[PDB]
């Protein structure tokens, strides 16, 4: 439930990823870089952040 | 970048040797505890919390941590496989 | 429910220019007319 | 930042001494960047006016807006006397700070484009 | 330089010129954004947090005998300036009891204690014969915007959560002019411009967004090593 | 001129109303994650 | 309200250092880093070369014979040089200097002056050869800012060739403002201030003074007409 999450849990959730990586892919995955990892950083919203210079 | 990346990737003569050491030794530290670090109380790595500094949890970050100090010895034949995880065993129970 | 605009909700003209929120600014980050009147919306001219 | 200014006010008056070149500049009759020759050499007002002895006073004089990062002034900067617009010294101190040395960061770009 | 001379010039409770003169050169930047970004983001007032309307679940619903759904209703309602006269008063509820045929406006509150309303030709809802219009609206004093999902005030089981814009201040934009002194040419004169709904006078937020910066500035004072 | 530093954009700034459209195609629609789940009949793949 | 941020300073010597302020209040890194950031670069009171007399030199862009340096570089080595008066009525100075090739002229090569401290003494001037004279006069004020030659325009005598006053102790200011983050509040902004400074006076030092002009500049809106 929802509202049952404690402001707890997202301390905890920044532990657990941490030094962690996530993969973002892109369809087409025409070449290997269409795959790459990075490292999540916890953010406000439901959108992925994405650097600029992987773009391309 | 990770950091020392550009150190780690020329002490071996393939990239892919460089994820298995790191791979394997993460896997040796989380199965001991963490008790069988090579690093000094100085080198453990450590995440920050609200609570304070502690140790970090993510043992391929002390893998490669470790790695860069060149106290591991890596290769191919090296001991037993068997006889290595008994030692092991026995020195961090 | 009400749906507000949020980053990542996306935006278009009638002349084909599209794309997502990116960031939203507080009203004294705007880019504002000599008058004090803030700008709304921030487009880059790198896509005309 | 790196592009220059081109001026065509002054573009081509000939004088005999530097102070006759800066002095038409107080006058209005050359501009900034307007390429003139001095003596024989063919130089602008910008580089004679404003000689500045490191990219920190370059730097200081554009945020007063003495200067601006197009225009082409004269800098010293390790122990060459440059002839760069304040925003080329200001790309060449971005990578130097970046890669953490002025030495080989000097060698990797190429200033004068 | 001397101690520049300040200027005052206020058309009422809305509007309000401050010119500050002679300022040295690139000062009136200096003095100008900070207390530009303070007044449009720090200053504290009241807004319309919660509203309840008798018979009315939610907000996406009509009132028989109302022209307006409760939707716009709650639009016309965040557009209500309230004044609260008691500086230690946080939390008003206005009510509203109207009966058709009549638009009922902001003056329509039943007038409370050390409350003024700023403007009571508002327009709130357009009432039709036969309908009718109970309403309470509760004010509460903070500082920002809060959307209604995060306060989530709800003074009953009914009452629908607005979103609140407390900033008072409608619209700063500060001039600087090249004034002279003496021999000297470079010279700054500022002239802070201020526009506000009413309830805090501009005099009044510039006092305010002084002090922030002015308490804000006291922060670097202990360096901790 | 500029909301942060109150100095003005060093050029003119094409400033202007434009008629600017929220599409349908919003990012609390289609974010979507999970862990486990359903599983597929046959191959007992994941369910898309 | 947010909680009083704390200030953390990382200084090396007393030519640099870093200023940390955080948690603030969401933009208000900003509302303190560009206005501290201005005064700084601009207000910081220090000294600098104004004008610059050598023996037989009649203009800027020409040479002198028997030495390395042309005019134009050991004008543009005083611009380099640190001077600090030790004394607070002190207004303005002259540097003598009189040097026989073929030694290297350094910055201890000046005449000594009464609480008139130079803060490099290593600061090379010139590189003289046998049979070369250096007889120098340097005029020191005290100002803020960057002042081009031509706009001070100060000569002591005939031929004296102004030059640029550096009069700014602080030689480059950098803020940065990083997003942080103080339980469930995410807008919190961490402000971080970097600032370089010819080690006249230290940053820290510098920081104050800014803060403290600041400050004073608040107090000019108490006095209305
Ligand atoms: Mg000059
Ligand atoms: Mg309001």
């Amino acid at each position: 439930r929802q509202r049952d999450i404690k402001d707890e849990v997202w301390d905890a959730l920044e532990e657990v990823i941490h030094g962690k990586v996530v993969l973002l892919n892109r369809a087409p995955t025409l070449h290997r870089l269409g795959i790459q990892a990075f490292q999540p950083v916890l953010v406000e919203g439901q959108s992925i952040q994405l650097h600029p210079l992987v773009c391309e | 970048a990770e950091p020392g990346i550009d150190k780690l990737f020329g002490m071996v003569d393939s990239k892919y040797r460089l994820t298995v050491v790191v791979a394997k030794r993460a896997q040796q530290l989380l199965r001991h505890g963490f008790k069988n670090t090579v690093l000094e109380p100085e080198e453990r790595p450590k995440m920050q919390t609200l609570e304070g500094l502690f140790d970090d949890p993510n043992a391929v970050t002390w893998a490669m941590k470790e790695l860069l100090t060149g106290r591991l010895v890596f290769g191919e034949n090296l001991v037993p496989e068997d006889r290595l995880q008994k030692e092991m065993e026995r020195l961090y129970p | 429910q009400k749906r507000k605009l949020q980053v990542g909700d996306k935006l278009a003209n009638r002349h084909g220019n599209k794309g997502v929120v990116a960031k939203i600014l507080p009203v004294e980050d705007m880019p504002h007319l000599p008058d004090g009147t803030p700008v709304d919306v921030i487009l880059n001219p790198l896509g005309v | 930042i790196t592009q220059v200014r081109k001026e065509k006010k002054g573009a081509g008056l000939e004088f005999a001494t530097p102070e006759e070149a800066l002095a038409a500049h107080e006058r209005g009759e050359v501009a900034l960047n307007a390429p003139i020759k001095v003596a024989g050499r063919e130089t602008s007002v910008g580089r004679l006016k404003y000689v500045f002895a490191n990219p920190d006073e370059a730097l200081l004089a554009v945020a007063h807006g003495i200067v601006d990062l197009q225009d082409v002034v004269t800098v010293r900067y390790m122990g060459k006397r440059l002839e760069t617009s304040p925003g080329r010294i200001l790309f060449a101190r971005i990578v130097a700070e970046a890669v953490e040395d002025e030495k080989v960061a000097w060698e990797l770009i190429q200033l004068d484009v | 330089l001397k101690a520049p001379v300040f200027t005052v010039r206020t058309q009422g409770r809305e509007y309000g010129e401050f010119v500050l003169e002679p300022l040295e050169r690139g000062f009136g930047v200096t003095l100008g954004n900070p207390l530009r970004r303070i007044l449009l983001s720090s200053i504290p007032g009241t807004a319309v947090t919660s509203v309840y309307i008798e018979d009315v679940l939610h907000e996406f619903s009509t009132i028989p005998g109302v022209k307006e759904d409760v939707v716009e209703i709650i639009l016309n309602l965040k557009e209500l300036v309230v004044r609260f006269l008691n500086p230690s008063l946080q939390t008003v509820t206005l009510l509203l009891k109207a009966e058709g045929p009549k638009e009922v406006k902001a003056r329509d509150f039943l007038p409370v204690a050390d409350v003024e309303i700023m403007n009571p030709d508002l327009h709130i809802a357009t009432l039709e014969e036969g309908g009718r219009l109970n309403m309470e609206v509760r004010v509460d004093r903070g500082v920002g915007y809060v959307p209604a999902e995060k306060h989530g005030i709800k003074d009953r089981i009914n009452a629908i959560p607005v979103d609140a814009v407390f900033s008072p201040v409608r619209r700063v934009a500060f001039q600087v002019e090249d004034t002279r002194l003496g021999q000297r040419t470079d010279l700054d004169k500022l002239t802070l411009r201020i526009w506000t709904d009413g309830s805090v006078t501009p005099l009044e937020a510039l006092n305010q967004a002084v002090e922030i910066l002015r308490e804000h500035l006291t922060y670097f004072s202990n360096p901790q090593a | 001129y500029d909301g942060r530093t109150g100095e003005p954009i060093e050029g003119p700034i094409v400033v202007g109303q434009m008629f600017i459209m929220k599409l349908y195609h919003m990012v609390e629609d289609k974010m979507h994650a999970r862990s486990t789940g359903p599983y597929s009949l046959i191959t007992q793949q994941p369910l898309g």
